[PDB]
C-alpha cells in the first residue's frame, strides 16, 4: 500500500536520517528495541509504510545507511535508536572520500554501489507495490555529494517510473564548513536537476537563523538542528500514514508544486515554532500558525521571498481543526500579497489536513515552497564556482580519479541554465 | 423501485458514510446491520433479519476506504463492496483513468452488472465525485463512459464539488474539471453542482457555525440528496420519479447543468424563535446568497425550477406561494419556458441525525433550477485555464502520464461552444 | 390586519425601543421568554399587529435593532425582555461613529443598510397588510442620527404609500450631553421634515422636569425617564390593539394632526402623571386629567405653549368612561383659552377612547400636540448651528467622509425655513 | 472592541507598570497571569486560563526592560514583547530617531502588524512617553509616523509629560520638545499633556503627602487613563467609544492639545470626613490650581470640555451640576463653541489599590478640556528656546547626530504659527 523505501548518503543524511526514525518512532508508539507501546489502533494501520513487519511484534525500518566511512555507523548504532535497523543494512566503506566528490563518483562509489544495489532491490521486492523513494544528503562534502547523486541515476535506470523524492542540505555563503563546497554543488546539482522529480532546498545558515527568533535557545547542537528538519519529512508523509479529512500522498503535492520537469527545488517549513519560555504566552489555532508560516524568518532556507515571486506552495496540516478558518486564511495571503504570487497561476495554495498530530502538540503544519526568489542562493554558489574554476584551482585532485575538465563546465551550462528559468517566471 | 449509488474520490466516501448514515436512522436501521417497502429501494433483504445498501465506494487510496472497516459502519456494508486501488491519482485526470484506471475498472463493471442482475426496479444510476481533485477526475470519467455504451438509457445524476471563484484547495483543479467536462457534455443527463465556500456560508450566516468541518458539511448536503428521492422512499400525494428531474429541467441535450439549494436550515436556539411555514422557506429558497454556488441569479434567466417539499404541507400554500414568486420583478424567467415550476410533496418530514448540527424542522424543500447563471463561472474557469496554458504550465504531468497537448486544444474548443449556446439559448 | 413593523437606531432608539416593547408586554400578558399568560382573551386578538406568532403558543416581536456599535446590543439582550427578540434581527457594525453624521449616513452607514433592508423585507412579506413603520432615535450623536436618518430615505424609496413615524429625541440648550448636537441636528432635520409624515418631538429637558413636579422622584435614571416616552408609544397604537368605542389608528390621527405635508412635528405628553406618596389624594376621573393634560408642565417638551397658538391637538383616551364628560371638558379648553387656539380652525381637539386601560390604572390618556410653539427650540439650535457653522468650526471631521460644505447651508436653508412656517400660522 | 497600547521612554513604562497593575486587579486579574467581556478589550484567551496584555513596552536603555523581566509583574506580560536596545537616547531628540532608531524600529513595525492582524475590533492606538527627554522625543516620534501611512485613518491618543515654567528635571528639553512637536502637529489626533509640579501640587494640598514618590504619581495618572477607557470595558447608560475623545474636542485639525484634570482626590481620613457627591467635585474639577498644568484657564477659553464620570451617578445631578457651571461668570467659554459640555457615566465605580494612597470612593469624574490657556506656555517654552537658540547652545550635539541647523528653524517657525493660531482663534 504504497511503502516508501528510506535511503541516506553522507554524514548529515545518516544523521538527519537518523534523527527521521526517531522522530516517528515516538508518534508511532515504537520502543528502542523494535516492539510496539502505543496506545491508538491507528498506528499499526499503516506502519508497513515505512517498517518491515518481523516475529515477536517486532518492527524493522525499511532503511538503507550508506556510508564511505565506517565511524558514522558505528555513532549511529550507538544511538538510541541505532539498534532497531536491521543489522545487514549497515553497509559502508574503509577509505573516506575527504570532500572530494570525483572519488565518491567514479572510484570509491562503483565498487560499493553494487553492495547497494542489491539490498535496496530486495527490499522493493519485500514490499506489495511501492510509491517512491526519498534521500538525504548534502551538497557539500564527497560522501553525500558524491555517493548520494550516483546511485540516484542508477535509481533512476531501475525505477524510471516511481516518485523520487529527495531532502538535500545546500551550502551557504556565510556558514562555509568546506572549502570545496561549490565545486561539489555544482556537480551535484547536474545529477539533482536532471534525475529526481522533487527536492528540498534545506539552508544550514537559516537553521541558524531560525532558533534565535523564536526558540531563543542559548546552546543549540545539531541534535536541535536536526530535529527541526526532521519533523519536515514527517509532514509530508502523514496522510498515508494516519487518516485525514483531505489526503495528500508524495505524489499528490509533487503533481501541484512541480509547475515543469526541471523546476522542483521546494523551499521548505515548519510550524509552530514557539520556545518552552513563551508556549503559555501564545495560542495554536489556524490564524496564527497561517501567518507564521508565509513569515519570511519562518522557513529553513536564507531566500528572501520578498525579492520574488511564490511560483506555488503547499500546507500539509495534522490534526482536527476547522475547515473554514483554514480555507478562509490562505484566501488572503494570497490576496492582500498578490504582488509576492504569481498572476498566471489562479491559485498558489495547496492545502491537506490530517486528524493524527504529532505527540505534544494539537495543530501543526508543514510549509513546501517553490520560488523565484531561490536562485539568489544558486548563483552566489556559482560564483564561488566560476571564481574559483576561472583559475583551474582545486581542480588536479578531480582530474587525478580521470574526470574531465569540459564535465566541470557542463555542470556551469547547467548552473547557469536553472537560476535563468526562476528569472523567466518572475 | 431501486436505484444503484457509486462514490469516488476523497469527496465521494467522505459523504458517503455522512449520508448513509442519514439513510439508515430514517428507516430504523441499526448500524449493527438490522432493526416493509420504504427500505427496498436502497437496502435489500439478505435472507432473515439483515440488510445490505444497494451501492459501493470505489476509490484509489485505500486510506478512506479501509477508515471504514475500521470506521463504526463496518457491519452495515459489505465487505467486497469497500473496493480499494494501490496508487493515487494525484489531481491527474489521466493518472486515474489510462495507466492506474485500466487495472481496477474490470472488477468496478462486472459488480454493476450483478447487482443490476438481482435487482428488477432499477430506476437508474446517481455519482457522487468532485472534479476538484484527481480521482473525481479520470476514474469518473471512463466508468460512465463504459456503461453508457451498455445501458445508455438509464439515468445518470451526476454530484460534483466544483472550486469556487478564489477559494481552491488545489492549484491544478482547471485541467482537472476541463478536461472531465468534455466527456460529461454528452453522457451526462443531468448534474448537480456545489461549490465549496457557498456551504461555508450557508452555515456562517444562517447555522452560527463560526469553525465547522467538513463532517458538517456532509449533512446538509445528505439532507438534499435524501430529498430528491425521498418521494420514492415513503409515499406523498403527488409523487415524483426519478426521471422527473431529466425532462423537466433539461431544455436541450447539452444544457443539462442545474444548480442547487436547500432551506430552511436554522439552529436548535433560533428554531424555537423562527417560524417555520411554506412563505419565508419559499422566499429563502429563492435568495441568492441561500445559493450553494457562488453565481448571480439576477445575471441569468431560470430555465426552470423543480420544487420539492417534505412534511406536513398542504398543496394550497405552496401554490400560492409560487404565485407570489411570479409577482416577484427582481427575478426574471426567460421567455423561452414561462411555466418552469414542478411542485412536489411527500409526507415523510425531514429526518434528524442525533446530535447534528441540524435542528429539528417540521418541514422543508429541495429547490433544484437551471439558468445561465453559472455561463459567467465556466467562463470564469476557462479565463483562468487560459493564463495557464499560454504559459504551457503543469502539461509535463499529464503529457507524462500517456496524454499529448492535442485533447487539450480540444477541451478548450469544447468550453469555447458551451459558453456561447448559454448566451444564445438566453436571448 | 395593519401590521406594524418596530425598528430601532441608536443608543436611546434601542433602550426606549426595549421599553416600549417592555411595557406593552406587561398589557398583553407576554412572558420574558415569549409565551402567553394573560387572562383577557382580546390580548391574543391584535398580538399579531405588532408580534409574529410561533410554535408552542409563543409570540417574538417583529422588532430590528439596528446599532453601529457591539455593545448596546449586549445590554438589551441582557435585559428582563432581551431574550424575547430574534437572534438574527440582532443586525450591528463593529466600529462606531463617535458622534458623526458622515459617518453613519455615507461610509459608516452604506455597508450595513444592505443587512438591514433584506431583514425589513422578510418581516413585511410576512404580515397579511402592513400599515406602516415607527422609528426610535434621537437627533444628537452619529448613529442614531446618522443610520436612522439613511434608511428613512431608502425606506421611503421602498414604502412610498405607507405612513412612516418617527418618534425622534431632540437636544436641549441646558442639558447639552454632545458637543456636536447643533450639527446633527440640522443634519438631520432635512430628512425627517421631507421623509416621513408623522414626528414626535421629545426632549431631555422636559423629561427631568417633569419627574420633580408631579412624580417628586429623588434619584430619577434612565429607565425612569424611559417609562415616560414608553407609554407614550402605547396610546397612540391603542385602537387597533384593543377594541373601542371610537378607533383612531395611526392614519386617523395622522390626517387631523398633519394639516400641511411639512407641519407635521407633533408634541408629546401622557397623564395620569402622580406620585406614589400622593395617589390617595388625587381622584381619576375625566376632567382632572382634562386640565392636567393642556397643562403647560405636563408634556415632555421644553416648549411653551402659552407663548403661541395650538394648530391641532389629539388627544387618544383608555378605558371605560363616559362620553359626556370627555367631549363636554374639551370644549371649554379651547373656548376659555381661545387666545392660544388658532382662530383659523372650528375646532383643534380630536377625541378617540378605549375600553382595556393599562394595568394598574383605571382612566388615562395621552397626549399629541402640534402647536407653534414649536419653533422656539428649533432656532435655538439653528442659533447654536449658525454661531458655530460662521467660522467652519468642527466641520473637518465631516468632510473627510466625503461631504460638502453647501450641504450644511442647505439644510441651514431647511432649518429657517420650518421655524418659518409656524410663525405664517401664529 | 480592542485597543493597543505602546510605552516608550523612562517616563513610559515607569507608568506602564502602574498602570496595568491598576488594569489587571479590576478584572480580578492575579499578577501570577490568571484569575467574559469586560477585559477582551485590553487582555486576550490564550488557550484556555490564561491571558496577555495587548500592549508592548519598547524603550533603548535596558535598565528599566530588564526590572519588568526580573519585577513581580514577570509572568503577566509576554517575555517577548519586552522589547530592549543598547544604546541611550541621552536627552537627543536625534540619536533615537535616525541612528540608534532605524536599527530597531523593524523589530517594532512588524509587531504592531501581527499584533492588529490577530485582533479584529481594533479601535485605535494610544501611546504613552514624554518629550521631556530624549526616547520619548525621537523615537517616538518616528514610530507615529510610519504607522500613520499604514493605517492613517485610526486614532492616536499621546500622552507626555511635559515640563513645568520653572521647575525641570533636564537642561536640553527645550530642544526636545520643539523638534518632536513638529512632527506631532499633523500626524497626532489629540495629545493630553501633564505637567510634573502640578501634580506633586495636587498630592500636596489635597492628599496631605509631603515627601511622594515617582510611584506615587503615576497611580492616579493610571486612574485617568482607565477612566477614560472605563465606558469600553464595562457597561454604561450612557457609552462613550475611543472616537468619542477625536470628534468632540478636535474644533479644527491642528488644535489638538487637550488639557486634563481629575477629582476628588481625598486621603483616607478625610474620605470618611469629607462627604462625597456630584455638586462638590463638578465645581473641583473646574478649580483651576487642581489643574494637571500649571496654566491659569482664567486667561483663556474653554473650547469643548468633555465630562465623564464613574459609579452609581444618576443623570439628573450631572445635568443639575453642569447648568451651575453655566451660570458662574469667573470662568468664560469662547463664542465658537456654547454648548461645549459632553457627559458620560460608567456604573462600575473607581477601583482601589492594596495600600495604595488614593482612598476609595462611591464617585469620579475625569474631566479633558481644550483652550488657549496653554498658548503662553508655547510662548514661554518658545521664549526659552529663544534664549539658548540665539547664543547656538547645544546645537552641536544634534549636528554631531546627522541633523543641521535648517530643521532648528522649521521647529522655530512652526511655533510661531503655532501661537498666532492660538491667538486669532480664541478671539
Ligand atoms: N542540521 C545538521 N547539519 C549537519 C550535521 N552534521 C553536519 N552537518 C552540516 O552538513 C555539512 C556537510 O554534511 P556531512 O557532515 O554529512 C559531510 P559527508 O559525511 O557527506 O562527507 P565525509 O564526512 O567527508 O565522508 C556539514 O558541513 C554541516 O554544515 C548535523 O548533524 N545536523
Ligand atoms: N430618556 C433617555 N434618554 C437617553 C437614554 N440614553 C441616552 N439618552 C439621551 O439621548 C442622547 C443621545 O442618544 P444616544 O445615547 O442613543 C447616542 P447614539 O447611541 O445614537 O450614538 P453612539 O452611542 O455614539 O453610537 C443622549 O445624549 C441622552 O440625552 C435613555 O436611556 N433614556
Ligand atoms: N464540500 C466538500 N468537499 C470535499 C470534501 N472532501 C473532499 N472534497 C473536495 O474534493 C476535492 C478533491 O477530490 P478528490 O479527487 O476525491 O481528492 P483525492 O481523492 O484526495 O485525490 P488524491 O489527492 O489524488 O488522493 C478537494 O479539493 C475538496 O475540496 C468534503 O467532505 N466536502
Ligand atoms: N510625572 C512623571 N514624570 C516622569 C516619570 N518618569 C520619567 N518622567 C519624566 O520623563 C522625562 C524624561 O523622559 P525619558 O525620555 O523617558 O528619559 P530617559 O528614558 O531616561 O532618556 P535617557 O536619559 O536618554 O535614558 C524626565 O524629565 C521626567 O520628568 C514619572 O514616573 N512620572
Amino acid at each position: 500500500m504504497r511503502e516508501i523505501v528510506h535511503i541516506q548518503a553522507g554524514q548529515c543524511g545518516n544523521q538527519i536520517g537518523a534523527k527521521f526514525w526517531e522522530v516517528i518512532s515516538d508518534e508511532h508508539g515504537i520502543d528502542p528495541t523494535g516492539s510496539y507501546h502505543g496506545d491508538s489502533d491507528l498506528q499499526l494501520e499503516r506502519i508497513n509504510v515505512y517498517y518491515n513487519e518481523a516475529a515477536g511484534n517486532k518492527y524493522v525500518p525499511r532503511a538503507i545507511l550508506v556510508d564511505l566511512e565506517p565511524g558514522t555507523m558505528d555513532s549511529v548504532r550507538s544511538g538510541p535508536f541505532g539498534q532497531i535497523f536491521r543489522p545487514d543494512n549497515f553497509v559502508f566503506g574503509q577509505s573516506g572520500a575527504g570532500n572530494n566528490w570525483a572519488k565518491g563518483h567514479y572510484t570509491e562509489g562503483a565498487e560499493l554501489v553494487d553492495s547497494v544495489l542489491d539490498v535496496v532491490r530486495k527490499e522493493s521486492e519485500s514490499c506489495d507495490c511501492l510509491q517512491g523513494f526519498q534521500l538525504t544528503h548534502s551538497l557539500g562534502g564527497g560522501t553525500g555529494s558524491g555517493m548520494g547523486t550516483l546511485l540516484i541515476s542508477k535509481i533512476r535506470e531501475e525505477y524510471p517510473d516511481r516518485i523520487m523524492n529527495t531532502f538535500s542540505v545546500m551550502p551557504s555563503p556565510k556558514v562555509s564548513d568546506t572549502v570545496v563546497e561549490p565545486y561539489n554543488a555544482t556537480l551535484s546539482v547536474h545529477q539533482l536537476v536532471e534525475n529526481t522529480d522533487e527536492t528540498y532546498s534545506i539552508d544550514n545558515e537559516a537553521l541558524y537563523d531560525i532558533c534565535f527568533r523564536t526558540l531563543k535557545l542559548t546552546t543549540p547542537t545539531y541534535g536541535d538542528l536536526n530535529h527541526l528538519v526532521s519533523a519536515t519529512m514527517s509532514g509530508v508523509t502523514t496522510c498515508l500514514r494516519f487518516p485525514g479529512q483531505l489526503n495528500a500522498d508524495l505524489r499528490k503535492l509533487a503533481v501541484n508544486m512541480v509547475p515543469f520537469p526541471r523546476l522542483h527545488f521546494f523551499m521548505p517549513g515548519f510550524a509552530p515554532l514557539t520556545s518552552r519560555g513563551s508556549q503559555q504566552y501564545r495560542a495554536l489555532t489556524v490564524p496564527e500558525l497561517t501567518q507564521q508560516m508565509f513569515d519570511s524568518k519562518n522557513m529553513m532556507a536564507a531566500c528572501d521571498p520578498r525579492h520574488g515571486r511564490y511560483l506555488t506552495v503547499a500546507a500539509i496540516f495534522r490534526g482536527r481543526m476547522s475547515m473554514k478558518e483554514v480555507d478562509e486564511q490562505m484566501l488572503n495571503v494570497q490576496n492582500k500579497n498578490s504582488s509576492y504570487f504569481v498572476e498566471w497561476i489562479p491559485n498558489n495554495v495547496k492545502t491537506a489536513v490530517c486528524d493524527i498530530p504529532p505527540r505534544g502538540l494539537k495543530m501543526s503544519a508543514t510549509f513546501i515552497g517553490n520560488s523565484t526568489a531561490i536562485q539568489e542562493l544558486f548563483k552566489r554558489i556559482s560564483e564561488q564556482f566560476t571564481a574559483m574554476f576561472r583559475r583551474k584551482a582545486f581542480l588536479h585532485w578531480y582530474t587525478g580519479e580521470g574526470m574531465d575538465e569540459m564535465e566541470f563546465t557542463e555542470a556551469e551550462s547547467n548552473m547557469n541554465d536553472l537560476v535563468s528559468e526562476y528569472q523567466q517566471y518572475q | 423501485r431501486e436505484c444503484i449509488s457509486v462514490h469516488v474520490g476523497q469527496a465521494g466516501v467522505q459523504m458517503g458514510n455522512a449520508c448513509w448514515e442519514l439513510y439508515c436512522l430514517e428507516h430504523g436501521i441499526q448500524p449493527d446491520g438490522q432493526m416493509d417497502d420504504s427500505f427496498t429501494t436502497f437496502f435489500c433483504e439478505t435472507g432473515a433479519g439483515k440488510h445490505v445498501p444497494r451501492a459501493v465506494f470505489v476509490d484509489l487510496e485505500p486510506t478512506v476506504i479501509d477508515e471504514i472497516r475500521n470506521g463504526p459502519y463496518r457491519q452495515l456494508f459489505h465487505p467486497e463492496q469497500l473496493i480499494t486501488g494501490k496508487e493515487d491519482a494525484a489531481n491527474n485526470y489521466a493518472r486515474g483513468h489510462y495507466t492506474i484506471g485500466k487495472e481496477i475498472i474490470d472488477p468496478v463493471l462486472d459488480r454493476i452488472r450483478k447487482l443490476s442482475d438481482q435487482c428488477t426496479g432499477l430506476q437508474g444510476f446517481l455519482v457522487f465525485h468532485s472534479f476538484g481533485g484527481g480521482t473525481g477526475s479520470g476514474f469518473t470519467s471512463l466508468l460512465m463512459e463504459r456503461l453508457s455504451v451498455d445501458y445508455g438509457k438509464k439515468s445518470k445524476l451526476e454530484f460534483s464539488i466544483y472550486p469556487a471563484p478564489q477559494v481552491s484547495t488545489a492549484v491544478v483543479e482547471p485541467y482537472n474539471s476541463i478536461l472531465t467536462t468534455h466527456t460529461t457534455l454528452e453522457h451526462s443527463d443531468c448534474a448537480f453542482m456545489v461549490d465549496n465556500e457557498a456551504i461555508y456560508d450557508i452555515c456562517r450566516r444562517n447555522l452560527d457555525i463560526e469553525r465547522p468541518t467538513y463532517t458538517n458539511l456532509n449533512r446538509l448536503i445528505s439532507q438534499i440528496v435524501s430529498s430528491i428521492t425521498a418521494s420514492l422512499r415513503f409515499d406523498g400525494a403527488l409523487n415524483v420519479d426519478l426521471t422527473e428531474f431529466q425532462t423537466n429541467l433539461v431544455p436541450y441535450p447539452r444544457i443539462h447543468f442545474p444548480l442547487a439549494t436547500y432551506a430552511p436550515v436554522i439552529s436548535a436556539e433560533k428554531a424555537y424563535h423562527e417560524q417555520l411555514s411554506v412563505a419565508e422557506i419559499t422566499n429563502a429558497c429563492f435568495e441568492p446568497a441561500n445559493q450553494m454556488v457562488k453565481c448571480d441569479p439576477r445575471h441569468g434567466k431560470y430555465m426552470a425550477c423543480c420544487l420539492l417539499y417534505r412534511g406536513d404541507v398542504v398543496p394550497k400554500d405552496v401554490n400560492a406561494a409560487i404565485a407570489a414568486i411570479k409577482t416577484k420583478r427582481s427575478i426574471q424567467f426567460v421567455d423561452w419556458c414561462p411555466t418552469g415550476f414542478k411542485v412536489g410533496i411527500n409526507y415523510q418530514p425531514p429526518t434528524v441525525v442525533p446530535g447534528g448540527d441540524l435542528a429539528k424542522v417540521q418541514r422543508a424543500v429541495c429547490m433544484l433550477s437551471n439558468t445561465t447563471a453559472i455561463a459567467e463561472a465556466w467562463a470564469r474557469l476557462d479565463h483562468k485555464f487560459d493564463l495557464m496554458y499560454a504559459k504551457r504550465a503543469f502539461v509535463h504531468w499529464y503529457v507524462g502520464e500517456g496524454m499529448e497537448e492535442g485533447e487539450f486544444s480540444e477541451a478548450r474548443e469544447d468550453m469555447a461552444a458551451l459558453e456561447k449556446d448559454y448566451e444564445e439559448v438566453g436571448i
